[PDB]
């Protein structure tokens, strides 16, 4: 399927979404240092095969059931300083992104 | 036997430039206390200097304000060297706000209770066009000597919202001092020394207070001099024994070894508890279920053993 | 038309000069900083400036 990104990342705790907005992706100008998550990005994975244990997974969690794996680009060991811009790009024909 | 120099005749030459002296002073202590005297003024001399500041539309340092002719890296740069005099308080906030055209400058910082600006031409940023304006808060603090903002790291208990711009901080207010040593005017003793202190800072210090506060700080750091003489840990552990819901056949088992602390078993390998008697094979795998649920399994090597 | 959607993220440090840093002249005299002494103990002249 699609590698949509979005903010919500499954397995994340509220501390590494602190400096992240609608869309997913860090604010400008937010001082950032040793492996923060900085793009939210989802990479969906193959099932379709609803076991019992999946299902009660799926009923007591989420739809997804955090299926969809999470390939998040972090920050690289040693760097460090506050982010300038983002550049994002849309395809023509899919819905653009919020920012 | 010592004569005492006494701070007479201070005079001053502008307002940063100032020329202090000691009119009665012995053979070689001119030296000595110009010495000292100027690498206590030049390392730790009390001042005030910008910690951070918050301008109104940026989010960061490599940013443009519009209307404004001067990058925000560079207004910092100009703001750093602003100086300031606060009275009783060390957290002033010194907030600006100017619309117009032309160079904005510490003149037109708000008044506030009781904060002076030596010098009120210190340009800090220029406007451009009529209809823009630059609304921003500066933090001033006090403190010794120079402190890179990078390094401190307390600031940042409380998560600091994007937006507040963080500066360096130099604190010393003492920019140049230099000592000068002549022969003193008095007559009727055969030869005697004077010292004149030729100090320069930013006039945010009295040159005056200036030398006092070196000389006590010398006074202070000899206080040491003038009476040498001088001639288990993790809370997993240390716990009660019986906190393991063990069975009835373990509760003596281990009294009789005298096991009465959790780590003390912990200590054991598998090896060697097993000539105790009725231990029990069975019995041996519940203590070692029971240890692999807290994730202490048998076998570990510990240094030190406290009684409690 | 594999790519769907691309996000790229510019960082900006300041490197402070610090001992092991390079620094040379243009002259072919070059070196390696050794200390970053303070204020109070380089040579200074008559007028006091180090």
């Amino acid at each position: 399927g699609p590698e949509e990104i979005t903010a919500d990342i499954p397995n994340v705790g509220e501390a590494a979404l602190s400096k992240l907005d609608e869309s997913g992706i860090v604010y400008i100008g937010a001082e950032v240092t040793g492996g923060d998550i900085l793009v939210g990005k989802v990479t969906p994975k193959g099932e379709t095969q609803l076991t019992p244990e999946e299902k009660l997974l799926r009923a007591i969690f989420g739809e997804k059931a955090s299926d969809v794996k999470d390939s998040s680009l972090r920050v690289p060991n040693g760097v460090s300083g506050t982010v300038i811009d983002v550049q994002v790009f849309t395809r023509d024909g899919v819905e653009k992104d919020k920012r | 036997e010592f004569l005492k120099p006494r701070l007479v005749d201070i005079e001053q030459v502008s307002s940063t430039h100032a020329k202090v002296t000691l009119e009665p002073l012995e053979r070689g202590f001119g030296h000595t206390l110009g010495n000292a005297l100027r690498r206590i003024l030049l390392s730790s001399m009390p001042g005030c200097a910008v910690t951070e500041v918050e301008i109104d539309g940026v989010l960061h340092e490599y940013s443009t304000k519009e209307g404004v002719q001067e990058d925000i890296l560079e207004i910092l740069l100009n703001l750093k060297g602003l100086a300031v005099r606060v009275q009783g308080k060390d957290e002033v906030i010194l907030t600006l706000n100017k619309s117009g055209i032309g160079p904005v400058t510490a003149a037109d910082i708000t008044h506030d209770g009781d904060v002076e600006i030596v010098k009120p031409q210190h340009v800090i940023c220029h406007l451009t066009d009529e209809n823009a304006s630059i609304s921003m808060r500066i933090k001033v603090q006090r403190g010794r000597g120079y402190v890179p903002a990078s390094t401190r790291i307390h600031s940042e208990e409380d998560e600091r919202p994007i937006g507040r711009l963080l500066v360096d901080a130099c604190y010393s207010p003492v920019e140049r001092i230099a000592y000068n040593v002549e022969a003193a005017r008095v007559e009727q003793r055969t030869d005697l020394d004077k010292l004149v202190i030729e100090m320069e800072t930013n006039g945010t210090i009295d040159p005056e207070e200036a030398i006092r506060r070196a000389a006590t700080i010398l006074a202070e750091q000899l206080e040491a001099f003038v009476d040498l003489r001088d001639v288990e840990f993790d809370p997993i552990l240390l716990r009660p024994v019986d906190d393991l819901e063990l069975t009835v056949r373990s509760a003596n088992c281990l009294k009789a070894e005298a096991i009465h602390y959790i780590g003390d078993l912990v200590q054991r390998t598998e090896v060697e508890l097993l000539k105790t008697p009725n231990l029990g094979k069975k019995s041996l795998t519940e203590i070692k279920d029971v240890l692999a649920s807290r994730g202490l399994s048998l076998g570990m090597r510990l240094e030190n053993w406290p009684p409690a | 038309p594999g790519v769907l959607k691309i996000v790229k993220v510019y960082l900006a440090v300041k490197r402070r000069i610090q001992p092991g840093d390079k620094m040379a002249g243009r002259h072919g005299n070059k070196g390696v900083i050794s200390k970053i002494n303070p204020i109070e103990d380089m040579p200074y002249d008559e007028n006091g400036t180090p």
